[PDB]
């Protein structure tokens, strides 16, 4: 419904961001286990939202879409996500 | 035994192709991820041994590089992004390539993104293929 | 292949441009190419 | 001494997030550059200690990572650039 086209509507996406994460010299970078015990459920969650934009299927390909993104519980920093990273 | 070394195989994890041409923007670029990335199955192997069975070169290349060492990129030709141009670089192009009897070429180039757990080394080899066009061809005229 | 795409020189603006591949000789895969990498 | 080694922190000049879905393209991609990389000052990570206080794990494991070892990235939500999407791909994904 969101790609379709319609008035703005938002999305299940069911808390999948962790929110505290850690990077160690190793060839990647992990989440915190203790932090996130629980995983997923202890994750954060987004929405995503797609604007449309005017100019001059076909109007849906008018209309500029790109993807945005807002915490599922958001009070007044919708656009803005702290996330927190670990720098070893 | 300090010597003694298993061939752990590094499988890339990612893989990404792009097709440039000129010096002045990519005209495509694909990535397949995870699913377009098919290790190869014992079964495969065989399949890729007997094809090129009469030829011994290939076997013993084959026979060194096991299943696991060899897989294949499902790359999704049609499934692109917009080919954004700034029409400036577009009209030069245009009269470039219609009267500019000069040469021009495709900078085609393949890079290989490893596990970086499976170590590798250096975890984004790629190679560049460059090969210059004809003017005055009907290349380039059925690309202008 | 360059598939336009209508919205709303200028028409050719208009229509969206995006570069295409399709193997030279394909028969039923034309929207995807394999290609073989050799993990070492 | 050979063996002594100062515990210089490294902090991450850049960060990157992607989201994408399928194998078609990303749909949202941002960047927090310096002013949204605010590292931790001792009284944010106080504040993180005290926030997870009765957790012992979370208390030894702040304890390890220092102020300066911890940021935060502040990455802009909306502030996106246009998701160009090739309409054979749209197309494919609504059918899909």
């Amino acid at each position: 419904q969101l790609l379709e086209g319609r008035p703005d509507q938002s999305v299940v996406i069911p808390h999948l961001f962790p929110k505290y994460i850690r990077a160690p010299n190793g060839p990647e970078a992990n989440p915190v286990k203790q932090l996130q015990p629980d995983e997923e459920e202890d994750y954060l969650g987004v929405r995503i939202q797609l604007r449309r934009e005017q100019v001059g299927g076909t109007k849906a390909s008018d209309f500029l879409e790109w993807w945005v993104i807002e915490l599922q519980d958001c009070k007044a920093d919708c656009n803005l996500l702290p996330m927190v990273i670990f720098s070893d | 035994l300090i010597r003694s070394v298993v061939g752990v195989v590094n499988q890339p994890i990612d893989v990404t192709v792009t097709l440039k041409l000129g010096g002045y923007e990519p005209l495509f670029t694909m990535s397949a991820q995870q699913p377009s990335i098919v290790p190869f199955t014992p079964q495969a192997y065989e399949e890729l041994s007997q094809q090129f069975d009469p030829y011994p070169l290939a076997m013993q290349f084959i026979s060194q590089y096991s299943p696991e060492d060899i897989v294949t990129a499902q790359i999704e030709g049609s499934s692109g992004a917009l080919w954004r141009i700034s029409p400036p670089s577009r009209a030069q192009m245009k009269q470039e390539l219609y009267n500019g009897t000069a040469d021009i070429t495709l900078r085609f180039t393949w890079n290989f993104q490893r596990d970086l757990a499976k170590g590798g080394t250096v975890e984004y080899t790629n190679e560049k293929h460059t090969l210059e066009l004809a003017p005055n061809s009907t290349a380039r005229r059925q690309l202008a």
